[PDB]
């Protein structure tokens, strides 16, 4: 089964992620464990299976192009570039230090295969709107690919935006929602509840499918389906644990934006390493 | 009496669209009054209207711009600097993207919409981004000269724009450069640093003092960042005394900048026209002029003052 | 009776907030017909029947608060009060002039009755949403009506305020939507479609009444099914007519910001006497 | 090594809440870093956290300042000042509404979450706003200071916070008065003026000068708007040459508004230390005060540079 073989190797490379998402925020002593572990399955999908890319080419002009719209999750989408060939692995060990490439939020200007520069939450969708407008205008082929948080649609420019990628007909853009239903201050429903969150996406003009964010067959398929949706845009809503691998970092609001110390990055690439050789067991 | 500096862009932007097939106009649900509606009616398949939604405007501005359009988008200067400000800052100047904000209804010459619509700190935040360029045309044909340039250059570029017909000050073969300033008169006893509608009043200011034994220098600074360093020390120099005059307020703009430039270089007094840390309020262009203190007069009154000050 | 009586002084004051409108804008040479006309009757059934006001006490604590979120039709704001006796009617002669309190957008530190200074769209009710918030924790009786544009709510500050309003189960908020279809640019579903609208709003976490904006009845019922929904916000959608009343103003784009020349408050006021002289027949 | 301005804020906001029943508290999904979340544990009928949506934070503030409250509303500068701006300028600033601005992790010294959020900007934003006071603590006791001026003014306020320790300047006792700035130390060569982190720097500069024979007055001026123009006037007179030193862009801040006060009323040197009109970057606070010329060693070349200028 190729099919299937393709599955386990996506598998392999979400864990691979994830190792590297645990390595970098550690030595950086500064980062984002949480939400770059809740989206690893995602930008797995994404960066090795889905979007027509090539690091030997990064300005192809038709290129897909994915926007990281929470942008403080910048170490799951520095561990896919490093792992698709855009840089160095070498430049993940200086994640956040002075002169290094790696930004805390990503920043176009510096990092191969960096779209936009985010870390201002809402914006990136915005510019994300933008980019698919021209790239319908210019008939291109290109899809636009945007991850956004569930605290960050708190913010008016997700809604303009949505409303303006549905009075556009933008077919080409496919947003994805982290729904993992956390935010800095505790849960998204006790701190600004956006509930009934599908309904407002609907409202908004776009197609909604909702899948396990964790499961990456349910993650191609919404892919397909948004592809062959022509009316607007689609938004697949992906159910999602916040610090997803990492046992002690499941579900807490408090790994948000802390770094592991020494004790717990061992543990963490213990766990990971024993979901590893269990995936090499298949 | 010429026409408008909006009415002078919306040509120079049909110009641009004729010349250039990458340019690409938005608008936030005010065509009609920024004069994007030329460029709407000549280019429709390149006119994208935002709606009322300025942050978003400013946003999806930046991401045309990363897939080889050059876009000006338009509203007034209250809603364009101020309610899309940190869009400007963290999508626009950080990534050093080329999009082009043209800007309208600045001042007080907006006149009976009032206070909320007339913008009298949009050249203090367009000062301070890192990477901006702010150009600040006092006519029609600076206007034209300055839209161009803007779709010409790389990078982030804000372009302040009036409501009202102001006078000619520039014949139609000015040439503008960035970083550069224009003398547009000579004299040795004191000079007069404008931009906007106030490079006319300026000069007519020039003519009053004339008449009562003063020689006033008049410089032009359209190019308000990069600013005219060399002009602004060989004006102090030459002179020893500098007014500035800009129709917003005297924090942050014209004045803030010519003061900081000689205090480092030349040490002169800078007595600034503009409007005195206030908001504004309704009444006719002219009237509002009058009560603010923008005028011709207001103008010969602060060069009595900094010639007080002359060594 | 009384019920049916009431009702036709509601219309005979919408009537005459109408001739104040398209006299001031006149005289001024500036202001904003189109927006006025359509919101007459709502100001007459709120300022004549529904709101707890006293002109004497301006500043009573649990007064019943408006707010005037689509601020360029201060007009009727205008002709509301000085009807109401907040300040002498003499006033609406200097509308939008230098030295004249009545600004060309309504300023609450030069106007008696005024709650808020508008008209930068969205703010307004922005500032509803902080009114009632502050209302509700002092346990006031007072009701906050705020009128919103059509346009108006493609600002993103728009969906952030109903966001935080249905969370914080501001009751004590009543929204009032002026929907006639028309902006700067032309009709709203041309520059940036808002539809469908009454999805978007109970997607937010209103309850939604439609009325016909100009139906004084069905108003005042909206507005009591409103007090009576003790479990969150309200939006009354008020479907109008761009310069209702004027037959030349009606469902056009371009009476949204232009001052009639004087043989045209002329043909105003005749067709308005006119239809003032078949109410007294009534 | 003292507290953060940011603790010092926190704590403050629990005093005022404890003394006042009408303080009320607002945050934007930042509570666990501005430090609102000691006054969002003790009051929590008090304490409204708006979700990552700082325009209509700023407009709630502005509504609740009407029904008798006074509102203290928190978020990180950049999108404190920046994306809430306009809403700021014509729902607080243009009505004078009761409204508190407390934004903390303003300039370089937020550290590795890097240039998006490293505010150089906000103080040009907030100065350039009629009826707006912005007050810049040194450290913890002067930020307590003015925490309380700023619940017992009638109006808007900006309180700049910071997300580091800072040492220790000011004495548990200090008593703040908008419009007073503070001499920390008397010298006739030069005045160094600061707020912020740059005041301790100053004071370590001028140390570093006293070695070498040089005697700098050093100037607190916390109070930003209104700025203390009599004590800028007495130091030109005394000294003849001022350094302006500040975590914020040289454009529109502490160095723009001393210029601008200078050159209209005793024309001197103003040589400014500051952010050179860049966007930050990632990395340890020291690593980048040192890279962007934030340091006591920058203040002294700047010293330097004004006895070359000055009469
Ligand atoms: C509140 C806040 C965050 C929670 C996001 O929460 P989320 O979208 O639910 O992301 P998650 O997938 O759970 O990690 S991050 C950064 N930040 C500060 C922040 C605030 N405002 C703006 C405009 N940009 C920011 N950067
Ligand atoms: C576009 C625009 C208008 C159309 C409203 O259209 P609307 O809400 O549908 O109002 P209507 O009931 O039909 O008159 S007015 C003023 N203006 C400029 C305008 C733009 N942006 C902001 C923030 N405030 C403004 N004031
Ligand atoms: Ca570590
Ligand atoms: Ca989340
Ligand atoms: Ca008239
Ligand atoms: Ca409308
Ligand atoms: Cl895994
Ligand atoms: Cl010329
Ligand atoms: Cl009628
Ligand atoms: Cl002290």
């Amino acid at each position: 089964d190729d099919m299937q073989d393709e599955i386990l190797n996506l598998k392999l490379i979400a864990n691979q992620l994830r190792q590297h998402v645990v390595k970098m925020v550690g030595e950086a002593n500064s980062g984002h464990p949480g939400g770059s572990l809740s989206a690893a399955d995602i930008l797995a999908v994404l960066f090795f299976k889905e979007m027509r890319i090539d690091p030997a080419n990064p300005k192809w002009q038709d290129r897909d192009r994915f926007v990281l719209s929470k942008g403080h999750a910048s170490p799951v989408l520095y561990a896919a570039l490093a792992e698709r060939g855009f840089f160095p692995k070498e430049w993940l060990s200086q994640f956040r230090k002075i002169n290094s490439p790696l930004q805390g939020h990503p920043d176009m200007k510096k990092v191969p295969g960096v779209e936009m520069s985010t870390g201002s939450l809402g914006q990136g969708f915005s510019t994300a709107v933008g980019m698919a407008l021209g790239l319908k205008l210019d008939r291109s082929p290109a899809r636009v690919y945007v991850l956004l948080g569930d605290g960050e649609i708190q913010e008016g420019i997700v809604w303009e935006a949505a409303m303006a990628a549905a009075h556009y007909k933008l077919n080409n853009l496919t947003a994805i929602l982290d729904y993992n239903g956390l935010q800095i201050d505790g849960p998204v429903q006790e701190v600004m509840n956006p509930e009934p969150v599908a309904d407002k996406w609907r409202s908004f003009g776009f197609k909604v499918i909702t899948v396990d964010g964790h499961n990456i067959p349910e993650i191609i398929n919404a892919i397909d389906a948004a592809r062959l949706h022509l009316e607007g845009p689609t938004i697949i809503i992906a159910k999602t644990v916040k610090g997803k691998g990492v046992s002690f970092m499941e579900n807490r609001v408090e790994w948000h934006g802390s770094a592991p110390k020494p004790e717990q990055v061992a543990e963490a690439l213990s766990e990971l390493q024993v979901g590893r050789e269990k995936l090499w067991e298949e | 009496g010429g026409i408008a500096t909006r009415e002078a862009y919306g040509k120079a932007l049909v110009e641009l669209g004729q010349e250039n097939p990458k340019i690409v106009v938005l608008d936030a649900d005010l065509s009609k009054s920024t004069k994007t509606s030329d460029f709407a009616k000549a280019f429709p398949e390149r006119f994208f209207n935002m709606g009322i939604a300025e942050q978003n405007l400013m946003g999806v501005a930046a991401g045309l711009s990363t897939v080889g359009k050059i876009p000006f988008a338009s509203t007034f200067a209250v809603f364009a600097a101020g309610r899309a400000f940190e869009i400007i800052r963290n999508s626009i100047c950080y990534p050093k993207l080329n999009v082009k904000i043209a800007a309208t209804h600045a001042g007080l010459t907006v006149g009976e919409d009032g206070a909320s619509h007339q913008a009298i700190e949009d050249l203090a935040l367009m000062r301070v981004l890192p990477n901006m360029q702010v150009f600040v045309p006092a006519d029609a044909a600076q206007t034209r000269a300055i839209v161009k340039k803007a779709a010409e250059i790389e990078g982030p570029v804000y372009i302040r724009l009036g409501r009202s017909g102001v006078p000619e000050v520039f014949s139609p073969d000015i040439r503008f450069e960035p970083g550069r300033g224009t003398v547009l008169k000579e004299g040795k006893d004191v000079t007069i640093v404008a931009l906007g509608i106030m490079t006319a009043k300026a000069l007519e200011a020039a003519k009053m003092l004339e008449a009562e034994g003063i020689a006033a220098r008049v410089v032009d600074m359209a190019s308000l960042k990069p600013i005219d360093r060399e002009l602004l020390v060989e004006s102090a120099r030459l002179t020893g005394a500098v007014v500035t005059a800009e129709e917003h307020s005297v924090i942050g703009g014209l004045g803030s900048a010519v003061a900081e430039v000689l205090s480092e270089e030349y040490p002169i007094p800078v007595v600034k026209v503009g409007v005195n840390d206030v908001f504004g309020e309704s009444g006719t262009p002219q009237a509002l002029l009058e009560k603010y203190g923008l005028t011709a007069r207001d103008v010969v009154a602060a060069v009595q003052k900094a010639l007080t000050l002359k060594r």
